[PDB]
């Protein structure tokens, strides 16, 4: 049956999960007590991907909602979303990672694992045919970041060929010490991650300030990205219907894995394909600091949803591939995976995701290397690091690890015949 | 009776073999329970050939000889639960848990070699209920990864367990109009080269030609798969008539061996079908199957050398029209022939009509014609498959997925220096 | 060259320490016994000097510990009791306690954890050949084999290579080699030559051709001509270096 296991780490990976669970929710015709209310078949067909069959009939999620703080996890209990989540999928220490990547990945974090570990093998026992995971969470705290590397790392010791989904809120200029957390979270992500979706926090800011936007604008951007990335996941279905399927046509190479994301409509009288098309690709409707012009493509996967014609998509579709031919490299035929949608998101006629593995994203971790690079050459902040358990070789790895993942996706940006 | 298995395997193959044994089925007046249609006492075809793809049970029913095989359980689920869910028995209908994931080496060295003993293990039971099996259809993709990856790996092992039976691939060659992922080319090269040895004549399906037909012919500005298979299931339909029915010519899995091939490795020929009309003579449509817009892969039959020809006529039929038509083809000179070629065409004729499903967008026509040559131009399909793939691997792009699945490495550059080896051979051939 | 004592030298709170909740007060207390004794011992006394319960203890951190600082420390003492005991100290009895731990931890990626665990794995190996003609430690070669099945594929690299070390380093027969050969050794080595991941197979192709370069090309002739050709002349191609 293809199901994912979804794990929500720390306060951002929590509210980001809420968020979306709360969203999807809504796609599938479901309650927030669990029971179906759909009038589509399509919204039945591929519900039990992220969702359990409850035998009152109810539909409950397929998630573990982790949290060395039990700050954030009480604030998803007594909300909306916290009725139908599974009370023994509420892990919770008693400390807090304080903001470093040590206390999530080596100490406190790593004294936590083998209680979620235990939830989700419980989980993975009742699934026919898991597929993979998929994490939310944080790069820039210390328990999305740091603990969220460490789970990645150890679900892959038990689970060795099944996906690894990821969705990586990068920090902005805006916690002082979240270049370094960042930093050595890509390290871990470039290791072992299959999939990473890199949110910059920056760019969902710029995009909200629609016309100073809280965490949740922030997070219904989020939420309604997430929907249409997993579009192709939650409903059947004919291009990456896996994420298996869609690592393969989206990872030309091993460590460049990291994808930009773009969605459409956004805006504050319906829009046409064309709109709809350029609205996406714009600059301005990307999830991350950096935009597309300044590199090539890839690869790309373009997800349409609702009353749209596949072929006015493709025909659009492949209009904008012929006149922007230059921000694609020519050594990978057919880059463009376009999939069309009937359902739509709500309250939406029509909407456009954008999965893209440009290599313009080099901008992004250009961007924290410098503010890392700048701590690291002081050696600030190192004490609170150190005394957990870690060397400075471990940031001087990070540092050049990052360096080497630049330099390749400017390597292939430059790439000939 | 010298019956003869069809194998399917992934959503290419099970969907296109949903759409053959449809046809089969109402060319024969069976209905989907797998009982005659009211008021038949006999299926048309035999006593003949009729025995030949469908089993009599002895309880008035009737099961098509077909194996379907994929690593998931979807595409074969709408089988199950289809209108046609009685017509196979649930044995003859194989799944798996997860699929090859658009990657050759998964079919080929890991899941799909999951299921392989269940497979093989039908297939032996299909083939001991069996008075003098024939030989094998084998009906797959090559751009996907259970199509390619698991269905080479049949192929392998259907050689050496059964070395002494025949085997006709229809191989579905990747197009972009209609393509599932990027690493097709890698796929189909893969396979071209792992089944170039364990198949006697494979006739290469272009889905760009198809689409295209579709596209102008029947007028359908975005073809589906439905579309496609509806052709496709009416040419395969027509090339499987002679077996099926009375014909005078390819009445025998060995005999399009005999009748197209020379070499071993020259067994691909190109299929031609006329005519393709829309609901909404004989001269006219073999004069067809020498024009570019009426070939099953896309490539001007103009260029190039034809080695080895069979027109294989359907429905009503005068020898006299076709005798005409056939000597008009030669004279006024389409030739363009081999200097070595000794008989040139070879005619082939099957009284019964053509048909066409109601549920689909195709005209019933009184006689329809289909062309088999073993022509060089198909390199043509080759050499665009080659540039995809050569730009691709010059940068070694996604060869880690297929490296990182039990692969070597290696096999990459074996498999292009064998269709590099094959594209030589045909146009050395046509010299 | 004198011989110390190390067990009359603990922190007289180790024991309530190194059980702690608290990962610093594991960690502290077996730096602090490092720093302070282990690091500067050079010869042990076994005469009347009973180890199993201190190494029962490290033995239990390398196996079930969480924090891979106090994995890294223990791995490191176990490494150092050993070399400093030799043989016959050091018995089987110790080897039993800190053996499967440390082939258990082998799992982890941390470059100077892992090493600890190697080293202590090597030592231990060293002074006990998993292949010994005699025949006596087949136990702990059934345990690194047990592990070269093992779902975790760095576990199954580690102790691979811990095997091979064991056959290259053999100087002194095969005989223990040769009885779990066909029907232990070779059905293992084939799952990781055939392992999905190259790292792996690479690792498969090492193994292969050190059996070639012992019991001869000819005995696996059989076996060989049933891998890929590919992987068939990738050993080969190995047996040369
Ligand atoms: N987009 C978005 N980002 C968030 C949200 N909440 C926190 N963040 C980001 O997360 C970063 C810090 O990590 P947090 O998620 O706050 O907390 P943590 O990672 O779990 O670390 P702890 O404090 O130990 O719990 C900040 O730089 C924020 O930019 C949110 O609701 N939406
Ligand atoms: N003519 C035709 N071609 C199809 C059909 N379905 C898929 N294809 C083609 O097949 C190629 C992809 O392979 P699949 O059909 O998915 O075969 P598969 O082995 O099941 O692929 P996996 O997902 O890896 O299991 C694409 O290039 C399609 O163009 C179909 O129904 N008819
Ligand atoms: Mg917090
Ligand atoms: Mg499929």
């Amino acid at each position: 049956m293809r199901e994912i296991i979804h794990i929500s780490t720390g306060q951002c990976g929590n509210q980001i999960g809420a968020a979306f669970w709360e969203t999807i929710c809504g796609e599938h015709g479901l309650d927030f007590n669990g029971t179906y209310h759909g009038h589509d078949d399509i919204q039945k067909e591929r519900l039990n991907v992220y969702f359990n069959e409850a035998s009152s009939g109810k539909w409950v999620p397929r998630s573990i909602n982790v949290d060395l703080e039990p700050g954030t996890i009480d604030a998803v209990r007594n909300s909306a979303i916290g009725n139908l989540f599974r009370p023994d999928n509420y892990i919770f220490g008693q400390s807090s990672a304080g903001n470093v990547w040590a206390k999530g990945h080596y100490t406190e974090g790593a004294e936590l694992v083998d209680s979620v570990m235990d939830v989700i093998r419980r989980e993975a026992e009742g699934c026919d045919s898991l597929q993979g995971f998929q994490i939310t969470h944080s790069l820039g705290g210390g328990t999305g970041s740091g603990m969220g590397t460490l789970l990645i790392s150890k679900i892959r010791e038990e689970f060795p060929d099944r996906m690894m989904a990821t969705f990586s809120v990068l920090p902005s200029p805006k916690t002082r010490v979240e270049p370094y957390n960042a930093t050595l979270s890509v390290h871990q992500l470039v290791e072992h991650s299959d999939e990473t979706f890199c949110i910059d926090n920056e760019a969902l800011y710029d995009i909200c300030q629609l016309k100073q936007p809280s965490y949740g604008d922030l997070n219904n951007l989020v939420s309604s990205v997430m929907s249409g990335v997993t579009t192709s996941l939650r409903y059947p279905g004919q291009l990456n219907s896996d994420l298996r399927k869609l690592a393969v046509n989206l990872v030309p190479f091993p460590r460049l894995h990291f994808f930009m994301v773009g969605y459409a409509p956004l805006t504050a009288r319906s829009l046409t394909v064309p709109e709809l098309t350029q609205q996406m690709f714009d600059a301005k409707n990307m999830m991350a600091a950096a935009d597309p012009r300044n590199g090539r493509y890839l690869t790309v996967a373009a997800f349409f949803r609702g009353k749209v014609s596949v072929k006015e998509v493709e025909d659009e579709m492949h209009k904008v591939q012929s006149k922007n031919s230059d921000y694609f490299v020519e050594w990978i035929p057919n880059n463009v995976q376009t999939a069309v949608c009937s359902v739509a998101p709500q309250g939406l006629d029509m909407a456009a995701t954008f999965i893209a593995n440009s290599t313009s994203i080099q901008e992004l971790f250009k961007r924290v290397g410098d503010q890392f690079s700048a701590m690291f050459k002081r050696k600030a902040f190192l004490h609170w690091y150190t005394s957990e358990g870690m060397d400075e070789l471990e940031f001087s790895e990070a540092e050049s690890n990052m360096n080497d993942l630049v330099s390749e996706y400017q390597q292939y940006q430059e790439a000939t015949v | 009776m010298r019956e003869v298995i069809s194998i399917n395997v992934g959503q290419a193959g099970c969907q296109i073999g949903n759409a053959c044994w449809e046809l089969y089925s109402l060319e024969h007046g069976i209905k989907p329970d797998g009982h005659l249609e009211d008021g038949l006492s006999k299926p048309k075809g035999g006593e003949e050939g009729f025995s030949t793809f469908f089993h009599e049970t002895g309880y008035g029913k009737f099961v098509p000889r077909a194996i379907y095989v994929d690593l998931e359980p979807n595409v074969i689920d709408e089988v199950r639960n289809g209108p046609y869910k009685d017509l196979f028995h649930p044995e003859q209908l194989i799944s798996g848990k997860e699929d090859a994931a658009n990657n050759y080496a998964r079919g080929h060295y890991t899941v799909g070699r999951e299921i392989l003993g269940d497979v093989l293990d039908r297939i032996r039971k299909l083939a001991d209920q069996c008075d003098g099996l024939q030989g094998f259809l084998f009906t797959h993709s090559l751009g996907g990864g259970t199509g390619s990856g698991l269905g080479s790996l049949l192929l392998e092992e259907l050689s050496a367990e059964y070395g002494k039976k025949s085997k006709l691939e229809f191989a579905v060659y990747p197009a972009p109009q209609v393509s599932t992922s990027v690493v097709e080319p890698y796929n189909t090269v893969l396979t071209t080269h792992t089944t170039l040895e364990h198949a006697d004549c494979t006739f290469m399906v272009d889905n760009e030609a198809i689409y295209d037909m579709c596209k102008r012919n029947l007028d359908i500005p975005r073809p589906s798969f439905a579309n496609l298979n509806n052709l496709i299931a009416q040419v395969v339909s027509s090339v499987t008539a002679s077996l099926r029915f009375d014909g005078s010519l390819n009445v025998d899995l060995n005999e399009f061996q005999t009748n197209l091939v020379p070499y071993p490795r020259i067994h691909f020929p190109l299929v031609s079908y006329s005519p393709v009309l829309s609901k909404s003579s004989v001269s006219e449509i073999t004069n067809a199957c020498f024009e570019p817009g009426n070939q099953m892969v896309k490539c001007d039959p103009r260029d190039g050398k034809y080695m080895a020809t069979c027109l294989l006529y359907r429905g009503d039929v005068v020898t006299r029209d076709v005798q005409r038509a056939v000597e008009q083809v030669k004279n006024k000179k389409t030739v363009q022939l081999v200097d070595w070629c000794p008989t040139g065409f070879k005619i082939g004729i099957c009284y019964e009509p053509p048909t066409a499903t109601p549920n689909s967008q195709l005209a019933t026509v009184d006689r329809a014609v289909c062309m088999l040559s073993n022509t060089t131009s198909i390199a043509e399909a080759w050499k665009r498959i080659d540039r995809k793939f050569d730009l691709m691997y010059a940068k070694r792009a996604f060869v880690h997925w297929y490296v990182g699945e039990g692969m070597e490495e290696g096999e990459f550059t074996e498999a292009r220096e064998d269709l590099a080896a094959l594209e030589r051979d045909y146009i050395e051939v046509g010299a | 060259l004198p011989e110390e004592t190390i067990l009359d030298k603990l922190p007289k709170d180790f024991q309530e320490r190194i059980t702690s909740s608290k990962w610093k007060d594991r960690v502290e207390a077996l730096e602090e016994f490092w720093d302070s004794v282990l690091s500067q011992t050079k010869k042990l006394k076994s005469t009347s000097q009973n180890y199993s319960n201190l190494l029962g203890i490290y033995g239990h951190i390398i196996q079930k510990d969480a924090n891979i600082q106090a994995v890294a420390l223990a791995a490191q003492s176990v490494e150092l009791i050993c070399d400093k005991l030799k043989t016959p100290g050091f018995s089987k009895d110790y080897v039993s306690l800190v053996f499967t731990p440390l082939l258990d931890r082998t799992k982890e990626k941390k470059p100077s954890v892992i090493e600890a665990i190697r080293k202590a794995l090597l030592t231990i190996c060293k002074y006990y050949d998993p292949l010994a003609s005699s025949g006596r430690n087949e136990d702990m070669l059934k345990d690194i084999l047990e592990h070269m099945k093992h779902k975790t594929p760095q576990i199954r690299m580690e102790c691979t290579q811990l095997f091979n070390a064991s056959m290259k380093e053999e100087k002194d027969g095969y005989s223990t080699l040769q009885r779990y050969l066909k029907d232990e050794v070779v059905p293992i080595v084939i799952q990781i030559v055939n392992d999905t991941q190259p790292a792996i197979r690479t690792i498969g192709f090492e193994s292969f051709a050190i059996l070639i370069k012992i019991f001869g090309m000819n005995t696996f002739v059989k076996t060989l001509e049933h891998l890929d050709n590919l992987k068939r002349k990738k050993i080969e191609e190995t047996v040369k270096t």
